[PDB]
């Protein structure tokens, strides 16, 4: 009956766009993500469903979950038994592509993750290191020093 | 089902944790730990447990029930739940899943809500920003573990923890990447608080620093949890580098050579090491601590992913 | 176990043996198979392999029954995995095919 | 090889990343304004990309790995890739000024412009979906950056926070519509996209499933290059900013976007449907910008609905089907941007006044009585007066419109251009007729900003003596797709 | 060198990783091409 | 996939077995006996990066002698971009 | 699998098909190493020049010459390569009918 | 001396218990079905049981 | 080498496992033609009984996503 | 043209057919046989619309004894 | 913050008595 | 059934899209939205790569989490710096 069940993840997603209480949105958001993990699992994708998890329910929801504590808002089937002598486990087959045949497509999103982290850097320093704990700065010669106030 | 007895068997492992590392961590400071309750404080666990339980709330409050009643319970069901993956024989593991390390990663990262919601709960904001700090650091130590297994990884063909530690038959991967043990261990001992590393963990800073409604449940519950975290993440470091349930392979005749008596051996290593670790050495303070798992567990991690790729890259290894 | 019923454990036990013989009917059903997947355009073939190899299983099972009757008591056991029984795989090779 | 000039400028962005963050956290050198030092080494390091990309422009195509996996360059990708590195470093060179009255030791800024060029050298070339959305992801999230360098000032982050939303949904949208085009197709390169879409014709051909991704990747691209349909808050994003972020945002991704554009569409979609929606938002876009530029007053904004005018006369060409009018949208896009760098490094000229209106501008007749005449130069130019290039490249786009049969879309072409005469002369009147409006004294500006408007505005004026090369320029690149 | 040296003392973790690192991206830049017997 | 049934009544039976540890005290025992810290921000967005580069070295930690010495290249060129990242954040200083 | 077989290739006599490097290296012509240089050159004066105002003349004149060695050597190199290749003049043939 | 067994009785009793872990979803697994565990079930010995329960009639 | 023993094992009975699926399959297509050809009574339905192709090549008929998982 | 279990994918057997009868055929309009080909291998949609079919005249058989 | 950090890097140790070692 | 697990993707992709056009007011359900809409994309690709049994549909999965999380931490981060202080 866990096949039909993605109507929780339907009803979830209804709730984040239609809820006024964030941690609501939040609590909701984290659950549309399981059950789409879950729907993930059904298919067999086994390892997008751990990265559904770890990256987004241990990480970017994690983020969404800081933005609310913090600033709060107010039969007939004909099984080939070749190309099963050797089955695949869903990341060698992941592997074989993305590193050496589509790995410019890899390499970009190499890219794409330094410039989020050259971004989070530039956008919350938040003037607490040196791009403005370098100092106040001060010189004295053309300061007046009491000639002019 | 059978999930009993792999969680009423861990409940009881991390009740006699509880002694065993205040016994073990006594006998280092000159002093028998645990002595008159039990025969040897035996009973000791059963004696703080049924006290425990036996100990009227301070202030009833059942209203707030859906919030931080089921946290607790839900960093205990994911310690808990973890273990599913873990194999302590041949053909032990309760699922084996050809995604099993992933997975772990995964339980980790939910662990982390497990720390924020419980912590975002108790309405004080000392102890909530406390519990932030614990799930930063937390998660600080997460991404060097992350890469440390890489490294196991790649030495091994496939993320089956089954096979990781089937691929020891030769050698444990505590040999020749012994440098990865020490950094494992010592992640699991900054990714768990219990450690040198666990300023969160101040005695008096980690009580005040996780709920405010205690009701000995929620005391008990977040030990259990640390304590049944500290069994896993030891029984990490003796499937990944100690060979999970392999001998030394001497095959000797007084030794039958059981399986599971191993994986039992090794974690228990792993555990008093934990205790050991604890007695010996202070605390890293959570600022020398944040910038020892970016500063110094990561380049030492990322070193290590290269470093066991190449070398096994170069001469085909792999 | 038992008749030579094709089972799991007493197919995969004795891959050795339908690998050494029987290897001509199989080789012949594969290049078929790559030829054109349509189960019927060699179900002569498939009768074929499934011919030679039933009378291997039947050439097996009646040499050195016991060690075969122990390789595929095995094989059930731990499904189909080599190591976990280099014991009986060594004495039904050993005893009589190797 | 082959992605060689592409790997420079990415180098280059780490060298100099590398080398402004060591410098600036330096104690020894005290903490330097690391920007204006990354800057000019930032202008050399696209100069540098633009002749290594020049250089092996008949080696670019060196393996079939590139092209049919990653990215695919062609003979119409070097020439504006070679335009798109020059736009980007004339924008840096008016920009140097703006850096050095700023306090900017946001040494990042100039590795993001540069690691933006990067993200658009590979959207120009980028021959895949899964290219095309990662190469524009990187080049708007660096402009996202951009806009929100002014953290103290709340307007700048407002803007931009408006601008990333745009960007996001903008991406968003684009990859929607790639994950629907995928499952028709069961390839993402635009090669294979082509052959499956060839002649596709949702009326004469059945493709439900290709269409349902085809409309989700139109709409994206329109949201990126400001198009009306959904020009959204993309107008706010041009006023708030300071003017010399504005002006890279305003010309950099837009041509990177457009030449994106005929890549994506003219080759791999081959329906009735693509060339009608540029037909409507070129009406549109000139319709919202004539009445835009009388509503609108102040002169920073007036400048974004002017360029989003000039914005629906370029999309004309992709709307009429014919590669003459192909080839004229690309004269428009070389006018258009010289005139638009020209036209905010004269609003960049008056440095020294604050945020001010037309009016305030006006008394240039007597103090700078020859910017005066540069001002009014700008602005004919979008105005489609005859002299300047901006009309010799209109009534090319014209004539192809015409020969293309569009006579409803041309005349209200030439209509809007008629709307804007009439506020241009007002504003000609303005400068030097009447208004003065307190005989306001102006300041001096660099160098590189003077010439940025004398290489241009005699460029612009000289079109009539020797329009040849651009004519022929332009329409090599449209036969090569 | 000097400085070489005053870095490997200073920071023993960066030091000791961009070598535990470089026979990592060393031996297959040089010393895999040199399996060549 | 198939052995993920298993884990999927785990999650339900640990939380009968918690649902029970949280009982057992409430059934005994009767009557009679700082306005932000955004390096929680950059902390955490950091781990995500990292996290997610992680995600990218697990196919190509299982998947290795398949790609020989060209996806480990890749690997690490897409590890030296991590680097680079890694070095303007330490040298920056979100690293405290 | 990979090769080296272009688009609008071979239109000057191809010398030597894919190149090995260490030789389409060793193949600089003095017109190569003098490009490598003006470009070095003109990356070390930049880099120098643009450190006036910082303080920092010396290091950021080695990035200068660090991103010029890049990108003239690269340049160099896409000439040689080309000139091996049949892609550029490729007037180097000499080079292959004396050896 | 053998005073630290004490101190080793704890942690004896709690790998009497990893001990049982293992075991116990063991022998409750090795019960349920004749046949131990199977790690490494990929899904060619899904197919192979299939056609096996299909086999024995 | 386990691995490889393990594949050559499996690769080695494949042949017999395929011919007995060959078998069982084409039975069922043999039940599920009389099937068709007397649910559509062969005078108002598909005048052509099996007529699956659609051009000249042969697939496993048809399903849903992903039994196997 | 790999697949979820790799083994060559499914369809990337009709997209050769489809690419080979795409190398320099007359037109897209002469070679939508192996197109088509190749889109029904991907969605399945022409058997789906013979199954519907298949059930409706079964359905229609069945629903006209169910009313009677 | 800007505040001072805890510098754990410093001079050798050196047990440094009083000069009263030997004859006051 | 593969209309099962791609009309449910799509109608979550219109939910996404139309708590952006509700939104407009609150920014942080208009992010919520954004990785809604980067996910009901992300499980469609997923589900078409199942359908169509091919890999091309997985490799732009995995590189749109990848990039969809580098957006949401750059998002929430300008989130953060738009409320200042
Ligand atoms: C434009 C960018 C120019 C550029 O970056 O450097 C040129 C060097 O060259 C000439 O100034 C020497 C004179 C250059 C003249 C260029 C004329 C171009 C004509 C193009 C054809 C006409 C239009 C055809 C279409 C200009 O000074 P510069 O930047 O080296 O260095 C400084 C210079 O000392 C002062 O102008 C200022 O301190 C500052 O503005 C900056 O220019």
């Amino acid at each position: 009956i866990l096949s039909v069940l993605s109507s929780l993840a339907l009803v979830s997603g209804l709730m984040v766009v239609r809820a006024k209480n964030p941690v609501h949105s939040v609590l909701f958001f984290i659950l549309v993500f399981c059950d789409t993990s879950g729907l993930l699992l059904l298919l067999g994708l086994d390892f997008f469903a751990m990265i559904f998890l770890v990256v987004y329910i241990g990480a970017i929801a994690v983020l969404f979950l800081f933005v609310v504590m913090m600033f709060h808002i107010q039969s007939l089937r004909y099984t080939v038994y070749a190309g099963k002598v050797r089955s695949w486990t869903n990341l060698e087959t992941l592997g074989n592509l993305l590193y050496t045949y589509y790995f410019v497509w890899f390499l970009v999103p190499s890219l794409i993750l330094l410039v989020a982290m050259i971004g989070a850097i530039v956008l919350t320093m938040h003037r607490t290191t040196k791009v403005k704990r370098q100092d106040v700065f001060r010189r004295n010669a053309i300061d007046f020093r009491r000639t002019i106030m | 089902a059978e999930i009993l007895g792999i969680i009423l068997p861990l409940l009881l492992g991390v009740a006699f944790l509880v002694l065993a590392e205040r016994k073990v961590m006594a006998f280092v400071q000159r002093r028998k730990g645990p002595d008159v309750v039990g025969s040897f404080g035996l009973l000791q666990p059963l004696a703080d447990g049924l006290k425990l339980i036996l100990k009227e709330p301070i202030s009833p409050s059942s209203a707030n029930f859906f919030l931080f009643r089921m946290a607790p319970v839900a960093t205990f069901m994911l310690s808990l739940v973890a273990w599913a993956v873990v194999p302590f024989d041949y053909g032990m593991v309760l699922s084996d899943l050809n995604i099993g390390l992933l997975y772990l990663f995964a339980i980790s990262s939910l662990g982390v809500y497990g720390i924020i919601i419980a912590g975002w709960s108790s309405n004080s904001k000392y102890a909530f920003l406390g519990a932030l700090r614990s799930a930063a650091q937390m998660v600080s130590y997460e991404v060097s573990i992350g890469l440390i297994l890489i490294t196991v990884l790649i030495c091994v063909g496939s993320c089956n923890l089954s096979e990781i530690v089937m691929a020891q038959k030769q050698i444990w991967f505590g040999i020749p990447l012994f440098p990865v043990l020490v950094m494992f261990f010592i992640s699991c001992l900054a990714e768990t608080n219990r450690a040198p590393f666990d300023l969160p963990e101040a005695e008096a800073e980690l009580v005040a620093g996780y709920n405010v409604e205690y009701s000995s449940m929620g005391f008990a519950l977040f030990f259990l949890g640390e304590y049944a975290n500290m069994i896993l993440m030891s029984g990490l470091c003796t499937l990944f580098f100690l060979g999970g349930w392999l001998p030394i392979l001497d095959l000797p005749i007084f030794k039958k050579i059981p399986g599971s008596i191993w994986f039992s051996i090794k974690v228990l290593f792993f555990l008093f090491l934990y205790i050991w670790v604890r007695a010996a050495f202070p605390r890293y303070r959570y600022d020398q601590l944040m910038g020892l798992g970016w500063k110094v567990f990561l380049p030492l991690s990322l070193a290590w992913v290269v470093s066991v790729s190449g070398l096994l890259v170069t001469f085909q290894w792999l | 176990t038992g008749n030579p019923i094709p089972t799991s454990a007493v197919l995969t036990a004795s891959a050795k043996h339908i690998g050494m013989r029987c290897m001509p009917e199989n080789v012949a059903f594969l290049k078929c198979k790559k030829n054109d997947p349509n189960p019927e355009k060699c179900l002569d073939k498939g009768r074929d392999v499934t011919r030679c190899v039933l009378g291997l299983l039947k050439d097996l099972h009646q040499k050195c029954q016991k060690e075969m009757d122990d390789y595929v008591g095995c094989m059930y056991y731990y499904t189909n995995e080599f190591d976990l029984c280099r014991k009986e795989q060594e004495a039904f090779e050993k005893v009589c095919p190797l | 090889l082959a992605v060689f000039p592409e790997i420079f400028i990415i180098n280059a962005t780490f060298i100099l990343l590398i080398h402004g963050v060591v410098f600036s956290t330096s104690k020894k050198y005290d903490y330097p304004p690391l920007a204006s030092n990354v800057g000019w080494l930032g202008l050399l390091s696209v100069l540098i990309t633009l002749l290594l990309l020049a250089a092996g422009a008949p080696l670019l195509t060196i393996a079939h790995l590139f092209w049919n996996n990653l990215f695919r360059r062609d003979n119409f990708t070097y020439f504006c890739q070679i335009f798109l590195l020059l736009s980007t470093a004339g924008t840096i060179s008016m920009c140097f000024d703006f850096f050095d009255q700023e306090r900017f030791d946001a040494f990042e800024f100039i590795v993001l412009i540069l690691l933006s060029t990067c993200g658009m050298l590979f959207m120009i070339s980028a021959y895949d979906l899964i290219a095309m959305y990662l190469a524009i992801e990187l080049q708007s999230l660096c402009f996202y950056v951009i806009a929100a360098s002014k953290r103290k000032s709340e307007f700048s982050t407002e803007a931009g926070l408006k601008y990333l939303i745009l960007g996001a949904f903008s991406s968003g949208i684009l990859l929607f519509g790639c994950s629907m085009i995928y499952g028709s197709t069961g390839a993402t390169h635009f090669d294979q996209l082509a052959k499956i879409l060839t002649g596709y014709e949702i009326t004469g051909a059945r493709s439900s499933g290709i269409f349902m991704g085809i409309l989700f990747i139109a709409v994206g691209f329109l949201f990126k290059i400001t198009a009306v349909p959904f020009h959204m808050w993309a107008p706010d994003i041009y006023e708030g900013s300071p003017t010399p972020v504005t002006a890279f945002l305003s010309i950099a991704p837009k041509i990177s976007i457009f030449a994106n554009i005929l890549r994506v569409f003219i080759y791999g979609s081959y329906g009735a449907t693509l060339q009608q929606i540029f037909f409507f938002c070129s009406i549109a876009s000139m319709i919202l910008g004539a009445l835009a530029a009388m509503a609108q007053t102040k002169v920073k904004r007036l400048l974004a609905y002017s360029s989003i005018g000039h914005v629906g006369y370029i999309c004309i060409g992709f709307s009429c089907g014919t590669i003459e009018g192909i080839q004229s949208l690309l004269i428009g896009i070389f006018i258009y941007a010289l005139m638009t760098m020209d036209a905010f490094a004269i609003v960049l000229a008056l440095r020294q006044t604050r945020v001010k209106y037309i009016a305030d501008l006006g008394a240039l007749a007597k103090t700078n009585p020859i910017l005066a005449i540069t001002f009014s130069i700008t602005m004919f130019s979008y105005a489609g007066i005859p002299p300047l290039a901006g009309f010799c490249s209109k009534f090319y786009l014209f004539f192809a419109a015409l020969g293309c049969g569009a006579y409803f879309l041309a005349l209200v072409g030439v209509v809007t251009s008629v709307i804007g005469c009439f506020y241009y002369i007002r504003l000609v009147k303005r400068m030097f007729f009447d208004t003065p409006r307190t005989w306001i004294l102006y300041e001096p500006m660099d160098r590189n900003k003077s010439l940025l408007l004398a290489m241009t505005s005699f460029f612009i004026t000289l079109f009539l003596l020797y329009p040849s090369p651009l004519f022929s320029v332009t329409h090599q690149m449209a036969l090569s797709l | 060198m000097e400085k070489l040296r005053m870095f490997v003392a200073q920071e023993p973790v960066v030091a000791a990783s961009c070598l535990i690192g470089g026979v990592g991206l060393f031996l297959p830049a040089v010393v895999r091409p040199i399996l060549d017997s | 996939m198939l052995e993920f049934a298993p884990i999927f009544i785990y999650l339900v039976i640990s939380l009968l077995v918690s649902l029970i540890l949280l009982g057992v005290p409430f059934l005994f025992a009767s009557n009679s006996s700082s306005r932000f810290d955004i390096r929680f921000y950059l902390v955490s967005i950091l781990f995500l990066i990292f996290d997610l580069e992680v995600t990218f070295f697990f196919p190509w930690a299982v998947s290795l002698n398949k790609i020989d010495l060209f996806g480990f290249w890749s690997m690490m060129a897409f590890l030296f971009i991590l680097t680079i990242g890694f070095l303007y954040e330490w040298k920056r200083g979100a690293l405290d | 699998n990979t090769d080296i077989t272009a688009l609008e290739k071979a239109q000057y006599p191809v010398v030597d098909r894919n190149p090995a490097f260490t030789k389409v290296v060793g193949n600089f012509s003095t017109l190569d190493y003098l490009r490598f240089s003006t470009i070095t050159g003109i990356s070390v004066t930049v880099g120098y020049l643009s450190g006036i105002k910082p303080g920092i003349k010396g290091p950021s004149m080695v990035t200068g010459g660090l991103i010029g060695l890049m990108g003239g050597f690269m340049y160099a190199y896409q000439n040689s390569a080309g000139r091996l290749m049949g892609f550029f003049p490729n007037d180097g043939e000499v080079a292959s009918y004396q050896k | 001396s053998l005073v630290w067994l004490e101190a080793m009785l704890p942690l004896g009793i709690i790998g009497g218990m990893l001990c049982i872990m293992g075991n116990s979803q063991y022998y409750i697994h090795k019960a349920y079905h004749g046949r131990p565990k199977h790690i490494g079930h990929d899904e060619w010995d899904v197919a192979m049981e299939r056609r096996d329960k299909k086999v024995v009639e | 080498a386990l691995k490889e023993e393990k594949y050559a094992a499996r690769r080695t009975i494949l042949p017999i496992l395929q011919a007995e699926e060959d078998e069982r399959f084409v039975s069922e297509w043999k039940k599920y033609l009389e099937y068709e050809a007397d649910v559509m009574k062969d005078v108002p339905g598909w005048k052509v009984g099996e007529n699956v192709y659609n051009s000249g090549r042969w697939m496993p008929p048809a399903t849903g996503e992903l039994r196997p998982d | 043209g790999w697949g979820i279990t790799g083994n060559k994918g499914r369809c990337y057997d009709f997209w050769m057919d489809f690419s080979e009868c795409m190398s320099h055929c007359r037109e897209p309009k002469d070679c939508t046989l192996l197109r088509e080909d190749y889109l029904e291998c991907l969605h399945h949609s022409k058997e789906f619309q013979r199954r519907n079919r298949i059930y409706k005249e079964e359905q229609r058989k069945l629903r006209a004894a169910s009313r009677k | 913050a800007a505040a001072a950090a805890a510098a754990a890097a410093a001079a050798a140790a050196a047990a440094a008595a009083a000069a009263a070692a030997a004859a006051a | 059934d593969l209309i099962k697990y791609f009309t449910f993707s799509m109608i979550i992709f219109i939910l996404g899209i139309w708590g952006i056009l509700l939104n407009r007011r609150n920014i942080l359900i208009m992010l919520m939205s954004i990785e809604l809409m980067l996910l009901a994309v992300n499980s469609n690709f997923l589900v078409f790569s199942v359908s169509l049994d091919d890999m091309m549909g997985q490799v732009f999965a995995l590189l749109v989490l990848t990039v969809a999380a580098a957006e949401s931490a750059i998002g929430l981060a300008i989130f953060v710096i738009t409320f200042r202080v």
